[PDB]
Formats: structure tokens, C-alpha cells, sequence
């Protein structure tokens, strides 16, 4: 039957060519690892990064490249991301896969259908080419990610990346704190607190209504993040967070005074004396109770808190956008709204009557 | 002619003569089944006909297929996870194909709704006991070959690789 | 050319493992020419045929090993670029030369007198 | 062999050119016009510095053969057998 | 109504319309009256146990339609 | 001031229909009748998370762009801001 040679060559030779054509990405404009790197170095510090220079100088060896615009950046890297995606099934399949009587008996076989007059050069070439849309030059996008489209994954306050929109949490806060004294600012300002945000909280982190809201914050800066970095292993970053999660706690709450001791984190809210009574009090059915009503809260606050963490950049960036629109005029503000706008909505690559009837009769 | 996103889009699409949507996909000379996400799981059935298809498998999960007409491919093997691509697969027609061993049918074990299968013109249904293999191995069918599965066959399909 | 593909491929696979072996001995008992020139290394196709054979020898290698793995190949990619932006500075340059020594006077003359260089051209 | 020294440090243009050229010419034509001529100069020119010429009596000497790469620069001649000290301004010619 | 409008836009899309009495239509718009009343053709149609049927032609009264899905493609009226 | 429904204009809204289903959206458009436009609109059936520790999530279903009746409509309130988008 099959020969399974045969399949397992074809997909050695198709993992190739993806390697080879994200390498080609890669080469076009180092930007697009540079970028992924740099923010992989805060999660994982071990990661190596490139020498400083290179990384200005839009370099990866002796020729500077031009460098590209946000929105095409962020386009490539998830299309990347769908590469890769497709190396690691084919990885899979073939980790799962891996006679001259027959040899003259399959060859006579071949002979059949000796009248196919048909040019074939399509085997290579419309893999290579599957992985390199428009009829030359109009659109980077390859026929793989042919209808892969950033502006269904990013709003135009988001800029790819640039900022992160947090004025619906701020609508959402308002309804949460029951008032209007607080302003965008003063809610970013609470943002920041994300110890701090265990010892002085914005609301008693008890209250319905806020750990609701906490929820929706939480998710809302996960999913930005690992949209913002497509590059970036998903699934190595969530299990090294709850790694963190469950492993710093456990001793002593992570959290620890050199006055009241040890802080357990969103169920009980309450310091001990020493690590002792700590433990100890990680069995009552006080903690019990907790744990098992408020674990997901305290989860999804935890990973607000390391996600907000890691986009550090981006929360400052927006602040100052923030700050800067706010201190506009009126045409100011309506000049850049159109700027974002375009940026927006851009290519990623730039090249009778009866008055007459009746009065005729 | 590779199977695309652009491809499915332009297709013939419309209501069929037994009342179900179907997606037109017939003499296009597709060799690989891929890119279905596009359809968006709109169709009850999709006809595959008159095309080079080798291998039944790279479907995404499609909740409303329920019938696969594949006449006229090359079909020589079936995937493996077909249930969890395609939970309500209630009808599949394979005849004029080229499945030759009885043990290539057995993924069709796991489709659990499977309920008319048809294996006509493949060199696998001259073997002996083709009938009474499907019919044990596969006993979610109820019509094979246009013929009702029995309960004389199922019983003498009982005994045999009881 | 599927069927040259096919053959080509079917004797590379047999050739990769029993080498000569099994088509040494078909091409004595069939009598092809078609199959002594897909041996040969005259007819064009043969270097292809390396390749698939070689490809096949390479599945060969890690079989009952499975693979558990791009930046390399991104900063290799920049070098190519660069190298190619040198190359493209050199010809500007030599565009250069061409015009002036074509648009300067070679009949200003005022003479004086009348009548291992790649080690020289570098740097030590 | 020939060693011409230029200036002591005493906008894109000039510079970009590569080093001085150099050329062999039949003395056929001259300016003056006094009538005399029958050898050749191997001139040498600078965008700014006058000319010079260095007159070959003997029909060929030091013309090699085969000294295959092609970037033509110029010429065969000023590729072959030219270098240019940019960095202390000395052009070698043989 | 500005609603209505929107509706109208959708004509020649396809629509999902929901019933009042939760039977779940999929098909092309062909007709939409300013009363919601509904023509729609080669549907999909999903009961309350979940079995489908098909259907060539239907016409739903506006009055015992619950709701209506659009496309996205009208998405991009901000001005109200 | 005919405002209070051209503020909440442009907000995600948690809305309530007779049924007792939870229609979560952008709110876009409406009218006399009180006909809803929403965008990017979810379904609850089983909760309106509070934090619940469980999950806050069952039953939700992807809608995408809704008009609602207001026949069918009980009531209204602000879930989150605006997308800026």
C-alpha cells in the first residue's frame, strides 16, 4: 500500500519549507524576531537576546533593513504564528509514522494510463509557493493566511498593539463604584496598584460587583497580551504563570512581613504570626471554604497582576496617550482621531417622473 | 486547484432535492480536503464528487454535515479522528473509489450516527465476507450498499468474529 | 510527468535501501534503456534522483526517533540582505567610475618620462 | 611600477568614485599639434589634480595572462593592476 | 427607525431569525416590511429538540419574531 | 432631554428579555419601539457572573451583530465601556 517513506519524506520536506519561508520573513526584517525576543527576555530571563546595535540598526548581519510599520510587524507575526502552528501538526503526524519481485511488480503498475498528456510542476512549487495573493505586488499576506485579517482581533483604540483601550472598564468601573468621582486618570491610577493591589485595594475585594468586574479587567489584558505577541508560546507562558501560582504560595503566601508575617492571597485576606500557624491554618475549613468559593478570583487577579506586569510598556504608552489627547483642543483631538483611523484602515504593504408623462399626454 | 478558501466561496451554493443545504465542490480536481473552516459550518451536505481526493480526513469540526457525497475520487484511506471532526455524520457515499483492504474501513467504528454508508465500485467489496465485516465492525449502519443491514446478517456476522 | 515522477521516485525508494542491489539486477533482467539512463548519470532526471534517494536515506536515519523541537534562520536571512545591499552599493560605485572615465579629457597630456598585487590589495 | 602621493588634507562627489583611473593612450592625438607621436602613456587623472602621463616605448611589458572574476570597474587594466590607498592617499600602478 | 433601516440593508444577505416561539430560521432575506414582517429563502431551520429541516420559501409576521442575527458586514449609521 | 438612552449609546449593555435570557452587546441603535442594535452580542442563560468561584461562564453562545424586538425586551444596564474601536 502507501509507502510510508514517501509521506514521511514529503513532510520532513514540507516542515522545511516553512522553516524556510519564516526565515525568509526573518530576513526581509529582523524586526519581527527582534520585537518577539525582546518581550520573551522579560518572561523567560534566561533567553539570550542579540547584541543592542543589531536591533537599532534594524540588522541581523552586515545590511541594515528598512524598517517597517506597526500594523505589517504584527500582520507577518501572526501569520508566523499560523506557520508554526502547521509545523507543529506535521511535526506531530510524523512523530506518530515513523523486493525486487515487488519492485518490477509496482513498476509494471506504473505503466498504466500511458496516454496522460499533462505537464506536472506543481508539487514544490505550490507548496513554496502556498507559504511565500495579489497578481504581483499588492498584498504580503501568503496564500496560506490569505484571508487573515489583524482588524477582527484588534479595535482601532488597540493600534496593534500600540495601546490598549481601557475606557470601557473605566464606563464598567463607574457602574461598579456606584458614583462618578472617579475620572479615566484617577481609574488608570488604580490600575497601577496591579502587594499593593492585595493590601490596598480599590474596593473590599470581598465586594460582588468588583471581583466581577476583576474578572472582565483579567481576561480583557490576557487575551491583549498574547494577541499582541503572537510569537510568543502561549501555552508556555499560562503553565509557567500557574507554576508560580501554585508553587510560591504554598509555603508561606508568597507574601511575607517581617511584622505580621504571612499574607494569604483573595480568600481569607488575613496576615500569621508564623509560618507555623500559616501552614496549619491552610487545613481549617475557614481556608477550605475560601479556597474552594474564591479560587478562580484570586486566580484571575493573580494573572492580571503578572500580565499587567509584562505590559508595562503598553500601560505607560497608553497613559500618555491618555494624558496627551485629554490636554487637545477640538480640531487636535480630530486630527489624530483621522490619524488612527488611517492607520486603521490601511494596506499592511503600500504599493420616470409623471410631471412629464401626463404633460406629454 | 488546491481546496481554498477563495474556492468554497464562489461555489455553487444551494437547497438540495431531499430539502438539505448543500455546497457544490464537484470536478474541480482536488486532491487534499482542506480549508473547510471557511464554509463556516453552514451545510447539511457537501459534494465532493468527480475529484483526485487519496485520503477522507482533514476536516475541521463541522457540526451541521450530515452528508458526504465522495463518488469518483481515489479514496484509498480513512482518517482516524472523523467523529470529532464530523459528530453527526449520518450519511456517506463512497462509491467508484479505491479502498482495498476490509481493516481501511475500520475508522468508520467511531462514527456513531453513521446510518447509510454506501462502498460500491472498490476493489474491497469483492472480498470475502465484505458484507458481514462491515456489518459487525460497524454496526451503526442500517442501509449498506442500498441493501437493509438484517438481523439474519447481524447474527451470522456475530458468529463469525465473535 | 507523473509518471516519470513515480518511477523516479519507486526506484529511489528501493535504491535506498537495497541500493544497486535491486536495480543493478533489474536493469540486467528487464533490459531497459529508459531504466539503464535513470541509472546513468547522463540523462538529466539522474541528478534529481540523487536527491530523492539521499532524501529517502535521510528518513532513514532517525527512524524510531521522534523530533522535539528560527531566529538562526531570521538573522541568516538579514545577512543575505545586507550582502545583497553591498553588492548593490559595488555596481553604484562602478556606475560611477564608468562616467567619468568616459567624460574626462584623455588629450590633456603632460608627460614626464617613458619605459602580486592581490597580496598587496589587503591589510597587514 | 608607480607610486603617486596626493594632498594632505590641505560632499559626496569625488569620493564616491572610486580612488584615481587610469588609461593607456596613442600620443596619435595631441593639443599642441606639433606633429611628433608614435608611443603610448599610461595616463593617470584625478577629479581635482591635473593628468599625468608616463610614455611605454617598449610594445608590451608586464601584460599578464590571467591573473576570472567580473566586476569590470572600469576596465580590465585598472582591476587587474591598480590599487588605491585611500586611507593615506597613494595609488599603486603595475 | 433607525433599527429598521439597518434591516432593509440586510435584504439579499443571509439572516438568522428567531421566532417567538424559539424555531431558529437560517436564509437569505429576500423582503423586509417596516412591521418586521419576513421573506426569506433556502433555509435551514432548527426546532426547539434541535432537528433541522430545510425549506425553498418562507414568510414570517414581524409581530412573532423574537429577534433577527445580521451580518458583520453592516457593522462599519454611526452617526446616531 | 430624550437623553437617557442616547447616553448609554455606544456602552456594552446587559440586556433582559422576557424569556429571562441575557443578551450581552453593544448598544448601537434604537427606537420608539424600543428595537436594539447590538454589536458583538453574546447569550447567558445560566448566570450574570458575580465572580462566581465555579466558573462565571455557561451556556454562552456567540452571536454577533443582534436586533433585538422590543416587544421581547424587559430591561437594561451598563455591563462595560465602550470599545474604542
Amino acid at each position: 500500500m502507501e509507502t510510508i517513506l514517501e509521506q514521511q519524506r514529503r513532510y520532513h520536506e514540507e516542515k522545511e519549507r516553512l522553516m524556510d519561508v519564516m526565515a525568509k520573513e526573518m530576513l526581509t526584517k529582523k524586526s519581527t524576531l527582534r520585537d518577539q525576543i525582546n518581550s520573551d527576555h522579560r518572561t523567560r530571563a534566561m533567553q539570550d537576546r542579540y547584541m543592542e546595535v543589531s536591533g537599532n540598526l534594524r540588522d541581523l548581519y552586515d545590511d541594515k533593513d528598512g524598517l517597517r510599520k506597526e500594523e505589517l510587524n504584527a500582520i507577518s507575526g501572526p501569520n508566523e504564528f499560523a506557520e508554526f502552528y502547521n509545523r507543529l501538526k506535521q511535526i506531530k503526524e510524523f512523530h506518530r509514522k515513523h523486493f525486487e519481485e515487488l519492485l518490477k511488480a509496482r513498476e509494471n503498475p506504473s505503466e498504466e494510463a500511458q496516454n496522460l498528456v499533462e505537464f506536472t510542476d506543481e508539487e514544490g512549487y505550490g507548496r513554496y509557493l502556498d507559504l511565500h495573493y495579489i497578481n504581483l505586488k499588492a498584498s504580503e499576506k501568503l496564500d496560506y493566511i490569505t484571508y487573515l485579517s489583524i482588524f477582527d482581533q484588534l479595535f482601532d483604540i488597540p493600534k496593534e498593539r500600540k495601546n490598549a483601550e481601557y475606557k470601557r472598564y473605566l464606563e464598567m468601573l463607574l457602574e461598579y463604584l456606584q458614583d462618578y468621582t472617579d475620572r479615566v486618570k484617577p481609574l488608570q491610577d488604580q490600575n497601577e496598584l496591579f502587594e499593593k493591589k492585595w493590601e490596598n485595594g480599590t474596593f473590599p475585594g470581598w465586594p460582588k460587583e468588583t471581583s466581577s468586574a476583576l474578572t472582565h479587567a483579567g481576561a480583557h489584558l490576557d487575551l491583549s497580551a498574547f494577541s499582541s505577541w503572537e510569537e510568543l508560546a502561549s501555552l508556555g507562558l499560562d503553565r509557567l504563570k500557574s507554576a508560580l501560582l501554585a508553587l510560591g504560595l504554598k509555603c508561606g503566601g508568597t507574601l511575607e512581613e517581617r511584622a505580621q508575617r504571612l499574607f494569604s492571597t483573595k480568600g481569607k485576606s488575613l496576615e500569621s504570626l508564623d509560618t507555623s500557624l500559616f501552614a496549619k491554618n491552610p487545613k481549617s475549613k475557614g481556608t477550605k471554604r475560601d479556597t474552594e468559593r474564591n479560587k478562580d478570583i484570586a486566580f484571575l487577579e493573580a494573572q492580571i497582576y503578572e500580565y499587567v506586569e509584562i505590559l508595562g510598556e503598553q500601560r505607560h504608552l497608553t497613559h500618555e496617550n491618555v494624558q496627551r489627547k485629554q490636554a487637545r483642543t477640538g480640531e487636535e483631538r480630530e486630527e489624530e482621531e483621522e490619524e488612527q483611523i488611517s492607520e486603521s484602515e490601511s494596506e499592511d504593504e503600500e504599493n420616470i417622473p409623471y410631471w412629464l408623462y401626463k404633460l406629454h399626454g | 486547484v488546491k481546496l481554498t478558501a477563495e474556492l468554497i466561496e464562489q461555489a455553487a451554493q444551494y437547497t438540495n432535492a431531499v430539502r438539505d443545504r448543500e455546497l457544490d465542490l464537484r470536478g474541480y480536481k482536488i486532491p487534499v480536503i482542506e480549508n473547510l473552516g471557511a464554509t463556516l459550518d453552514q451545510f447539511d451536505a457537501i459534494d465532493f464528487s468527480d475529484n483526485e481526493i487519496r485520503k477522507l480526513d482533514g476536516f475541521p469540526l463541522l457540526r451541521r454535515l450530515k452528508t458526504l457525497l465522495v463518488n469518483n475520487n481515489r479514496i484509498c484511506r480513512i482518517g482516524e479522528g472523523l467523529d470529532q471532526a464530523l459528530p453527526c455524520l449520518t450519511e456517506l457515499i463512497l462509491t467508484n473509489n479505491s479502498l482495498v483492504e476490509l481493516g481501511d474501513l475500520d475508522p468508520l467504528a467511531s462514527l456513531k450516527s453513521l446510518t447509510y454508508l454506501s462502498i460500491l465500485r472498490n476493489p474491497v467489496t469483492n472480498k470475502k465476507h465484505y458484507r458481514l465485516y462491515v456489518i459487525y465492525k460497524v454496526p451503526q449502519v442500517r442501509v449498506l450498499d442500498f441493501q437493509k443491514v438484517k438481523l439474519k446478517e447481524r447474527q451470522e456476522a456475530e458468529k463469525m468474529f465473535k | 510527468s507523473a509518471f516519470d515522477l513515480d518511477v523516479v521516485k519507486l526506484t529511489a525508494q528501493f535504491v535506498a535501501r537495497n541500493g544497486r542491489q535491486f536495480l543493478t539486477q533489474l536493469m540486467q533482467k528487464e533490459q531497459r534503456n529508459y531504466q539503464f539512463d535513470f541509472l546513468r548519470p547522463q540523462h538529466s532526471l539522474f541528478n534529481y534522483f540523487t536527491k530523492l534517494v539521499e532524501q529517502y536515506t535521510k528518513i532513514l536515519i532517525p527512524p524510531k526517533g521522534l523530533f522535539s523541537k528560527l531566529d538562526q534562520v531570521c538573522y541568516r536571512v538579514e545577512w543575505a540582505k545586507f550582502q545583497e545591499r553591498e553588492r548593490k552599493k559595488e555596481e553604484e560605485e562602478k556606475e560611477k567610475e564608468r562616467v567619468a572615465y568616459a567624460q574626462i579629457d584623455w588629450h590633456d597630456f603632460v608627460v614626464v618620462e617613458t619605459v602580486n598585487f592581490p597580496p598587496p590589495t589587503t591589510p597587514e | 611600477k608607480v607610486t603617486k602621493q596626493r594632498d594632505s588634507e590641505m560632499y559626496p562627489e569625488i569620493a564616491e568614485g572610486i580612488m584615481p583611473r587610469h588609461r593607456f593612450m596613442s600620443a596619435y592625438e595631441q593639443r599642441i599639434e606639433p606633429p611628433d607621436r608614435r608611443w603610448q602613456y599610461l595616463l593617470m587623472a584625478a577629479e581635482p589634480y591635473e593628468t599625468i602621463a608616463f610614455k611605454v616605448p617598449s610594445r608590451e611589458i608586464d601584460k599578464a595572462e590571467g591573473k576570472t572574476h567580473w566586476n569590470r570597474e572600469t576596465k580590465q587594466f585598472f582591476l587587474q593592476f591598480h590599487f588605491k590607498m585611500e586611507k593615506p592617499p597613494a595609488p599603486p600602478s603595475l | 427607525g433607525v433599527p429598521i433601516k439597518v434591516l432593509h440593508e440586510a435584504e439579499g444577505h443571509i439572516v438568522t431569525c428567531e421566532t417567538n416561539t424559539g424555531e431558529v430560521y437560517r436564509g437569505k432575506l429576500i423582503e423586509a416590511e417596516d412591521n418586521m414582517n419576513c421573506q426569506m429563502s433556502n433555509i435551514t431551520v432548527t426546532y426547539r429538540d434541535g432537528r433541522v429541516a430545510q425549506l425553498e420559501q418562507v414568510y414570517i409576521r414581524g409581530s412573532k419574531i423574537r429577534f433577527l442575527i445580521l451580518p458583520d458586514m453592516l457593522k462599519n449609521m454611526l452617526k446616531s | 432631554k430624550s437623553s437617557k438612552m442616547l447616553q448609554h449609546i455606544d456602552y456594552r449593555m446587559r440586556c433582559i428579555l422576557q424569556d429571562g435570557r441575557i443578551f450581552i452587546g453593544t448598544f448601537k441603535a434604537f427606537d420608539k419601539h424600543m428595537n436594539l442594535i447590538l454589536c458583538d452580542c453574546d447569550e447567558f442563560r445560566k448566570i450574570k457572573p458575580k465572580n462566581s468561584k465555579q466558573a462565571e461562564r455557561e451556556e454562552k453562545r456567540v452571536l454577533g451583530l443582534v436586533l433585538l424586538r422590543g416587544e421581547n425586551l424587559v430591561s437594561m444596564t451598563v455591563e462595560g465601556p465602550p470599545p474604542k474601536d
